[PDB]
């Protein structure tokens, strides 16, 4: 724990990526999280929404 | 069948064509809810029942 310092704000960045790169993964209350589905399923009326 | 007795039929492992069914006019009702109408030939399904 000598270099906890820069460790713990190398964690800090990485974790704020990783949680970013999750948050990706949320449909956000859509039918589904992925733009491709959403593209290939729908129409552009309920697309949009 | 009758509506308290629906009758379910599982359609699998075969190739369907759905654009008999959109440009056929026999329909009254022809109504999609998760999927467009037009795109059922782009896409490949499983768990599908009648």
């Amino acid at each position: 724990s000598a270099l906890g310092k820069l460790q713990d704000v190398v964690n800090q960045n990485a974790q704020a990526l990783n949680t970013l790169v999750k948050q990706l993964s949320s449909n956000f209350g859509a039918i589904s999280s992925v733009l491709n589905d959403i593209l290939s399923r729908l129409d552009p009326p309920e697309a949009e929404v | 069948a009758s509506v308290y007795a629906w009758n379910r039929k599982r359609i699998s492992n075969c190739v369907a064509d759905y654009s008999v069914l959109y440009n056929s006019a026999s329909f009254s009702t022809f109504k999609c809810y998760g999927v467009s109408p037009t795109k059922l030939n782009d896409l490949c399904f499983t768990n599908v029942y009648a």
